[PDB]
């Protein structure tokens, strides 16, 4: 069958790099 | 059908404003004079 | 007209308390680096007693610039976890500058 | 951008322009003996009070022992009085000659409008600081009273104690 | 407040309790077309319309700067080719 699954290995505390700049109208 | 609901709803508006009339005079007589001659300022 | 600084400084007090602003500014490399702006962060500081303090909008912020008065001896480092912390530290934060203040 | 760039001035003080203020502003102050920005360390002198004691901001204006009121009573009392008087007149209008209602319509919102203007003199911080304070006040009551009852029970017991142990002698 | 004796508000004209039809007389068309007759009988058969307003002309309607002298003459000519 399946040996083992994977362990949870989430990253909710990555703060990601999204670049924001088209903000201003 | 529509004078039929007009000639309704001022029976209707007419039993209103009497009834409110009346129980303003009733538990407010000292605004009893005025509320007469909002009749008179209506009717 | 243009606005003294007094106008500026109060304006940049009450927006340090935006969770996303602070998160930009500790993004760019050079903003942490710079000793400016550190040295004007504790210029900052003498902000926390009256009538200055009269004239504040939003007393939250009188604790986060003193929360990143702690971030120069903390360290960014620790960026990632400051929205996380700021919501689950919220609580208690704002019963100490109700003790600070309502009492 | 979304986000403003740091104000200018910010840039300009480094750590010796820190450890350098004490002398500059010795020598500021000696010379003296809106402001024009002549050198780069003024900024950390601290900025003057305005002496108009104004602030304004976003198209608005900003600036002792707690450290005939029946007329406002009687006042209010007559204003919803008249006040239903007017609702009743209003929809007696709506009743007989709807088409110009709106007469009154506003005219009654004048008169709440007015109602609002009777809270603003009204205005409610005592009241708050006066209830908190008989609240904590009771609360402490409650808590010494408590406190001479508990060690006044104490006191018994032993008393009572001090009796048994003496009969038994 | 708004108590004013000096404003006076006066009934609409005319006013809709009474029998409007009647104020001015005009009850014979109203009769002329009324939907039922005084003792509630259909009085004529009613229908969508004008066709019916036609039918006593002949005819079977199953579905419903200029010279006058010199056009004659060409269509005389015409014809008569």
């Amino acid at each position: 069958p399946s040996y083992s699954p994977t362990s949870p290995s989430y990253s909710p505390t990555s703060p990601s790099y999204s670049p924001t700049s088209p903000s201003y109208s | 059908r529509s004078n039929q609901y007009q000639r309704g709803k001022m029976h209707g508006l007419k039993q209103l404003r009497d009834s409110l009339a009346d129980k303003i005079v009733d538990e407010f007589p000292e605004l009893k004079e005025p509320v007469e001659d909002i009749i008179k300022r209506t009717s | 007209p243009l606005p003294t600084r007094f106008e500026v400084e109060l304006e940049f007090i009450q927006s340090l308390a935006n969770i996303q602003y602070v998160t930009y500014l500790l993004t760019q490399q050079q903003i942490w680096k710079s000793p400016n702006f550190k040295n004007y962060l504790k210029y900052l500081e003498y902000w926390c007693n009256p009538p200055y303090s009269q004239c504040i909008v939003y007393p939250n912020c009188l604790f986060i610039l003193k929360l990143l008065n702690g971030f120069m001896e903390s360290a960014l480092e620790g960026l990632d976890e400051l929205p996380k912390i700021i919501q689950l530290q919220g609580p208690q934060w704002m019963n100490e500058m109700v003790e600070r203040w309502a009492n | 951008s979304l986000y403003p760039p740091p104000p200018p001035y910010v840039k300009f003080f480094t750590q010796s322009n820190l450890e350098k203020l004490p002398k500059y502003k010795e020598k500021k102050a000696a010379s003296a003996k809106e402001e024009e920005i002549t050198c780069a360390l003024d900024y950390l002198i601290p900025p003057p009070m305005p002496k108009n004691q104004q602030y304004r901001a976003f198209g608005s204006i900003w600036q002792e022992n707690e450290s005939n009121y029946q007329y406002k009573i009687q006042e209010l009392r007559k204003l919803l009085k008249s006040l239903l008087l007017n609702y009743l007149e209003l929809i007696g209008v709506l009743s007989i000659n709807p088409d110009m209602y709106e007469r009154k319509v506003e005219n009654i919102r004048t008169i709440l409008v007015n109602i609002h203007h009777l809270l603003n003199e009204y205005r409610q911080s005592r009241e708050s600081l006066i209830m908190l304070l008989e609240e904590q006040l009771e609360y402490k009551r409650g808590e010494i009273r408590e406190i001479e009852q508990v060690c006044k029970q104490v006191h018994d017991k032993l008393t009572s104690i001090q009796d048994t142990l003496r009969t038994g002698s | 407040y708004y108590v004013d004796p000096e404003t006076t508000y006066t009934y609409q004209q005319p006013n809709p309790l009474q029998d409007l039809i009647s104020v001015y007389g005009l009850d014979d068309i109203s009769r002329q077309v009324a939907r039922t007759n005084l003792d509630g009988t259909k009085a004529v058969k009613l229908r969508k319309s004008y066709k019916n307003q036609i039918a006593d002309l002949s005819g079977k309607f199953s579905t419903i700067n200029f010279d006058w002298d010199l056009c004659s003459s060409v269509l005389s000519q015409f014809e008569r080719s």
